[PDB]
């Protein structure tokens, strides 16, 4: 049989047994198909005849596909895989165009009966028994076992790479001119070699494995380029997405939209520009599947955009080791960021987009960091190295930046690109307190539970303000209070504060979110020339005018 | 070479499966490195490699070593150590000398080439299985698992304990004074001798192991150094609490007042016996931050009051066996980071200072990754076993950039902090 493939030693899960799963049902319309099956596999060795020594048992069901013409045989292993050993995990991800370097011939070869060309563990064996039933009347039901790997069976598609993993290297030895890629049942191949003596070669390869069960195509050797695989159009010369499909609606499924989103972020990888926000932003419920979503103007506007993009195609390019590796980041300025990846200046390896989601209040300088981190990450995966960057941002302001943040960040190689819109930090706190300058002792607070609170100032001027508020909480009028001593004072100014809250917001340096109150603040701030915001601990009777 | 005996059977805790963890991305050279690496290896018996019926995994990484300019290979042991070494601080468990952090000087000996002689349990290998990635998931990884005793693995100088005391137990005789415990792969010698001396006896345990067949390439410049000054030796006698200072100026300020009165409210939660009352009195109400202030007779009495009861260690605070140490890292700017190990909050065990030297041959993440080494050194000689650290850096950057710097053969535990406060400016 196939017995020259050495098999792998399984277990099943420790302290179980295998699946005892009894089964007399149930209908004779596919029992004698199923025979028909079942003496063919046998005869080819797959499976065999076992007896009455009590063995155990599972599942089989018997179901058809249209064009009658073929039969199908579907057994329940879902037990069985309960009680079977942890395997090795198969590859998860999978290989990305834009790493792959260009070769003078791809050949793609899958195949064929896979599993069924893998022998079974025999101690093992004896727990994928099965049973095929006829109508009572002193009948001993058909009993089966697999000699081989079974469809569906946990430890399959792991043992089964194995095995082509091995089959495949008395052939790698002998032919490094030759590279061979492995993904699920199929085998990538390809190499600079002139086209003659590489189809000799994938003819080899062949038969080579052929000689190991390994059936593989005949009639055509099938695949020419395009090669629409895993999502992708792989073309000699370039890559692209599959064709994506935005469908057109008058009402959204929440459903549709995390397709849409998902077929968007899908389309970012190569055609730059996609915006996800809006339409994401619809998607933070995260209720009801089936409930019915309205849209926004600005989710509208943003899938208009997406269209427009994509209705104009962009092609990716293969990767070239000799030539550098180039990172280049623009801002689109919602707390989107978007890069190419390229090594030519005009054909990117592919594209791709950072967002924030993570809390509300987060600058550009930190953003552009974390996305030049996501990079690198993602450059480290695909590649191997980090690339160059190429930066929005002046020289003096990262440094400035990263001198004075209190945590320590990193980036590589990196130069300024001239294209606006530069990433800039608007305000600058002053580091000392300001001669000549207004001393501002700012305090706000609320009712948690009347929700309606204050805020103001007492100045060292003798001026005083109290302005009400409603509808907020300790925090809002917290900022509220700095924020009214930003609108009545001077140029330069001196704001005390005795929360930690609003100081932190502050010194953060943000220069935008979705409080209005902080954009406001943030306007200030810009307007001023010098601002000290000052940090005092409350209730400890210093400076503070406070109340209740 | 052979097996003197058989394999010490390793059980771990009931109730528990093996090391999963992903493996991450690398550099095509770290892999290339890693393959030549394990090629080796696998030629000298040292690991195997395995089929899919091994579902377990443990990270591996490519380290610069030490000043050498050739690769290492570092496997990442915590998610195992914490499966096993557990109940194998439990079985095994070496004990640590109250001594060693009293000795004037104290050097660091690498010992891990030793383990490579002994095997290891037949049963037990599957766990330590470990893989080497491939670039753009285009080939599925190279998987080995280990034949003999890894380094990184808390149970390999569990296991080969009695042989290190055995090859010891003369050194001991010939020098009764010299204080030696064994943390991994390393081990830590004190001794009060002169620096010279006690290079001297260094080098005297370096030639003892070695002709009892224990390699240690610690040999260090050969015979005319270049630059670089000397290498690893510690001073555990200089690791103690720093005392907090109170700024001193000439005259004070409103803000500057403002800024002490602050400090002290903070401080208060350590030193609780310290009175603000008279420190801000003396500014009443709405005053210019600037406006300068003098200060009365019972306010610098305060000052002073207050000056001395801050230098002089807390009351309490001892170390905790039971519970974990964690280490609090903060950025100071300059080049310079401040430190503090503890167990419970405001009771420190320890507090310092890390710097290195500026212009432009360093950046962040080197001086963090030095700080974070250093900090865990101290803290294996004075309690033998390392902290959590809660690290200001972003995850993906550090789990990015932490193996470039990377010299120590062990890996402690952290966490990220996104928080951070006023804390900076007062710590130092
Ligand atoms: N189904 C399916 C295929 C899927 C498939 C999937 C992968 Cl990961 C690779 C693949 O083909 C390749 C196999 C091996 C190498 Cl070194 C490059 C390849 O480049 C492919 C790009 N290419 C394609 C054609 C050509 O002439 N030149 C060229 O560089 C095919």
């Amino acid at each position: 049989p196939i017995s020259p493939i050495e098999t792998v030693p399984v277990k099943l899960k420790p302290g179980m047994d295998g699946p005892k799963v009894k089964q007399w049902p149930l209908t004779e319309e596919k029992i004698k198909a199923l025979v028909e099956i079942c003496t063919e596999m046998e005869k080819e060795g797959k499976i065999s005849k076992i007896g009455p020594e009590n063995p155990y048992n599972t599942p089989v069901f018997a179901i058809k596909k249209k064009d009658s013409t073929k039969w199908r045989k579907l057994v329940d292993f879902r037990e069985l895989n309960k009680r079977t050993q942890d395997f090795w995990e198969v590859q998860l991800g999978i290989p990305h165009p834009a790493g792959l370097k260009k070769k003078k011939s791809v050949t793609v070869l899958d195949v064929g009966d896979a599993y069924f060309s893998v022998p079974l563990d025999e101690d093992f064996r004896k727990y994928t028994a099965f049973t095929i039933p006829s109508i009572n009347n002193e009948t001993p039901g058909i009993r089966y076992q697999y000699n081989v790997l079974p469809q569906g069976w946990k430890g399959s598609p792991a043992i089964f790479q194995s095995s082509m993993t091995k089959i495949l290297e008395p052939f790698a030895a002998q032919n490094p001119d030759i590279v061979i890629y492995q993904y699920m049942d199929d085998l990538y191949v390809g190499s600079d070699l002139e086209i003659g003596q590489h189809r000799t070669k994938i003819e080899e390869l062949r038969q080579h494995l052929l000689r190991w069960g390994l059936t593989t195509p005949d009639k055509k050797h099938q695949k020419e380029p395009p090669f629409l695989w895993m999502g992708y159009e792989l073309h000699p010369d370039k890559w692209t997405v599959q064709p994506i499909v935005l469908p057109e609606k008058d009402s959204w499924t929440v459903n549709d939209i995390q397709k849409l989103v998902g077929k968007l972020n899908w389309a970012s990888q190569i055609y730059p520009g996609i915006k996800v926000r809006q339409l994401s932003k619809l998607l933070r419920g995260t209720k009801a599947l089936t409930e019915v979503i309205p849209l926004t103007e600005e989710a509208e506007l943003e899938l208009a955009e997406n269209r427009e993009i994509l209705k104009e195609p962009v092609h990716g390019v293969y990767y070239d080791p000799s030539k550098d590796l180039i990172a280049e980041i623009q801002k689109q300025g919602q707390g989107q960021w978007t890069y190419q990846i390229y090594q030519e200046p005009f054909k990117n390896l592919k594209t791709g987009k950072y967002a924030r989601m993570r809390g509300a209040h987060t600058n550009d300088v930190k953003q552009l960091t974390e996305a030049v981190q996501k990079i690198t990450t993602e450059s480290i995966v695909i590649w191997g190295k980090t690339p160059k960057f190429k930066l929005p941002i002046q020289k003096e302001t990262w440094e400035t930046w990263w001198t004075e943040y209190w945590q320590a960040t990193w980036i590589p190689e990196w130069e300024f690109v001239n294209t606006p819109p530069l990433v800039k930090l608007w305000y600058q706190l002053e580091k000392e307190p300001i001669v000549g300058a207004e001393t501002f002792y700012v305090d706000g607070a609320a009712n948690r539970e009347t929700k309606l609170g204050k805020a103001g100032y007492v100045t060292n001027k003798g001026r005083q303000k109290v302005v009400p508020l409603t509808n907020t909480t300790n925090q809002k009028t917290e900022l509220q209070a700095i924020y009214l001593a930003l609108q009545d004072s001077g140029l330069e100014v001196n704001i005390v504060t005795d929360s930690q809250y609003a100081l932190g917001i502050i010194q953060a340096q943000p220069d935008k979110s979705e409080s209005e109150l902080v954009n406001q603040i943030i306007e200030q701030l810009i307007k001023k020339e010098k601002v000290y915001l000052a940090w005092v601990p409350a209730h400890k009777g210093i400076g503070g005018n406070e109340q209740v | 070479p052979i097996s003197p005996i058989e394999t010490v059977p390793v059980k771990l805790k009931p109730g528990m499966d093996g090391p999963k963890v992903k493996q991450w991305p690398l550099t095509e050279e770290k892999i290339k490195a890693l393959v030549e690496i394990c090629t080796e290896m696998e030629k000298e018996g040292k690991i195997s490699k395995i089929g899919p019926e091994n579902p377990y995994n443990t990270p591996v990484f490519a380290i610069k070593k030490k000043d050498s300019t050739k690769w290492r290979k570092l496997v990442d042991f915590r998610e195992l150590n914490k499966r096993t070494q557990d109940f194998w601080e439990v079985q095994l468990g070496i004990p640590h000398p109250a001594g060693l952090k009293k000795k004037k000087s104290v050097t660091v000996l690498d010992v891990g080439d030793a383990y490579f002689s002994v095997p290891l349990d037949e049963d037990f290998r599957k766990y330590t299985a470990f893989t080497i990635p491939s670039i753009n998931n285009e080939t599925p990884g190279i998987r080995y698992q280990y034949n003999v005793l890894p380094q990184g693995w808390k149970g390999s100088p569990a296991i080969f304990q009695s042989s290190m005391t055995k090859i010891l137990e003369p050194f001991k005789k010939q020098n009764p004074d010299i204080v030696i415990y064994q943390y991994m792969d390393d081990l830590y010698v004190g001794s009060d001798l002169e620096i010279g001396q006690h290079r001297t006896k260094i080098e005297e345990l370096r030639q003892h192991l070695l002709r009892w067949g224990l390699t240690t390439p610690d040999k260090k410049h050969q015979k005319e150094p270049p630059f670089l000054w000397m290498g690893y030796e510690l001073h555990p006698d200089k690791w103690t609490v720093q005392p907090i200072v109170l700024p001193e100026k000439d005259s004070w300020t409103v803000n500057d007042i403002q800024k002490l009165v602050g400090k002290l409210n903070w401080a208060s939660q350590i030193y609780p016996g310290i009175k603000v009352r008279q420190l801000s009195k003396l500014l009443r109400g709405t005053k210019a931050l600037t406006e300068v202030i003098p200060l009365t007779e019972e306010a610098e009495l305060e000052l002073a009051e207050n000056r001395e009861i801050l230098k002089e260690p807390v009351h309490g605070v001892y170390y905790d066996p039971s519970k974990d140490l964690i280490a609090e890292i903060q950025k100071q700017g300059q080049g310079q980071w401040t430190y503090q190990i503890y167990q419970e909050p405001f009771k420190n065990l320890k507090t310092g200072k890390y710097a290195r030297m500026r212009g432009a041959h360093t950046n962040d993440v080197k001086q963090l990754t030095e700080a974070v080494q250093k900090i865990t050194t101290e803290s294996i000689v004075i309690w033998g076993k390392t902290p959590k650290f809660k690290l200001p850096i972003q995850k993906e950057t550090w789990e990015t950039w932490w193996t470039e710097y990377w010299q120590a053969t062990w890996i402690p535990e952290w966490e990220f902090v996104n928080t951070p406060p006023l804390v900076k400016l007062w710590y130092q």
